[PDB]
């Protein structure tokens, strides 16, 4: 039973949504996407609604919104994003062209909290820590995110932390799609072992962001490729004769052999004054051999985050099965298939 | 799908 739509211009897009859902407001002034919002006059909670942007676009984004409404009906932990509703206002696959998902309202991205003047330590451990949670979580799920950034957190009023964004998340496979993450927060074997990364990169994307977290300021604000690479080398240091034998790309080794030989650099000498935990935990995570780099399962065990740790809180998933994820499909295949996974949604019970 | 990577590494050293 189609409910009835109404219809509102915001920011040049036209939305057109259930009438349970009111007063519709664009969070930021627009400046977080396509996100409003609003009121569930049926539930009586205060829901963001995302409108997907452009979900059929072409063969690669048809595939990225079938993976993450897939995703997102099969994950269900504290710390992700959850669906209260998912809906379209075509009344039939011919028509289909646009896909909502709705949530709990949220307030704010960790951009905010990250300018936030009175930030102590133990709010940065209990960001850290929830964010790692839900990522041992998505790992265990054999899911790998591969777009963490701040933006991609949102934080409630009690500091509770959700990952937002799957749209580039997939299940781990030997080779993956080759240019992922957003550049200041992309690992470095993303560069140097094109579409031969894992999910060690969610772990250097989580360092990145405690970094910002601690300092205010991007750690890695490259402008291009190779500004980006030498950004992350004068940090880690340059890569030794073993190191480099991982490098899959030639054009790369070659061109890191060109530069000045850099060590690697004592993170405490970066970090001035922060927790000498927190430096430590860095250490760990944000170290060029993907191999050497710390699990977020390990990281939670890590002194730092001694407060909040409980082992047996800190639940794994149930692994996620890829349906028809593995082909080369046309548009309209994806279509057909998310089309399926809207109309078979079920809200959880309030 | 081409490797940007590459492109701008083999750049680099020319
Ligand atoms: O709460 C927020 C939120 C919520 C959800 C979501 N995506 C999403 C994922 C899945 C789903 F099903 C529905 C979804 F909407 C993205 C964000 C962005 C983080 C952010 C930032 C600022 C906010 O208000 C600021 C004030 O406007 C003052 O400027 C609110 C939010």
């Amino acid at each position: 039973e189609r409910p009835t739509f109404y219809r509102q211009e915001l920011n040049k897009t036209i939305w057109e949504v259930p009438e349970r859902y009111q007063n519709l407001s664009p969070v930021g002034s627009g400046a977080y996407g396509s996100v409003c919002a609003a009121f569930d006059t049926k539930t009586g909670l205060r829901v963001a609604v995302k409108k997907l942007s452009r979900p059929f676009q072409s063969i690669i984004h048809a595939k990225r919104t079938y993976r993450e409404l897939r995703l997102l009906k099969h994950m269900k932990h504290e710390n992700v994003i959850g669906l209260l509703d998912v809906f379209t206002p075509a009344r039939s696959l011919e028509e289909f062209n646009d896909v909502y998902l709705v949530t709990h309202l949220m307030g704010a991205d960790l951009n905010n909290i990250v300018k936030c003047q009175k930030l102590t330590d133990d709010h940065v451990q209990f960001l850290i820590y929830q964010i790692l949670r839900g990522l041992k979580y998505i790992h265990s799920a054999d899911i790998i995110h591969r777009d963490l950034k701040p933006s991609n957190l949102a934080v409630n009023e009690d500091c509770e932390l959700k990952i937002l964004d799957f749209g580039l998340a997939r299940h781990t496979d030997d080779e993956m799609t080759g240019y992922v993450a957003t550049r200041w927060y992309r690992a470095p074997e993303i560069m140097l072992n094109w579409m031969h990364y894992n999910q060690t990169v969610d772990i250097w994307s989580v360092g990145c962001i405690m970094a910002e977290l601690l300092t205010g300021r991007t750690l890695f604000p490259g402008t291009d490729h190779i500004d980006q690479l030498k950004l992350i080398l004068r940090l880690v240091g340059t890569p030794g004769a073993e190191l480099l034998k991982k490098i899959s790309s030639e054009s790369a080794r070659n061109y890191i052999q060109s530069l000045t030989q850099m060590p690697k650099m004592n993170f405490a000498n970066v970090f001035i004054g922060a927790n000498p935990l927190a430096v430590d935990l860095l250490e760990k995570m944000l170290v060029l051999d993907s191999d050497k780099r710390i699990t977020a399962a390990q990281a939670l065990a890590h002194a730092y985050f001694a407060q909040y740790h409980d082992p047996d809180d800190e639940p794994v998933a149930d692994p996620y099965d890829q349906s028809f994820e593995s082909r080369d499909l046309l548009i309209d295949e994806w279509k057909s298939l998310t089309y399926d996974e809207v109309i078979s949604f079920v809200p959880p019970p309030l | 799908l081409a490797n940007p990577f590459e492109n701008e590494f083999k750049k680099a050293s020319e």
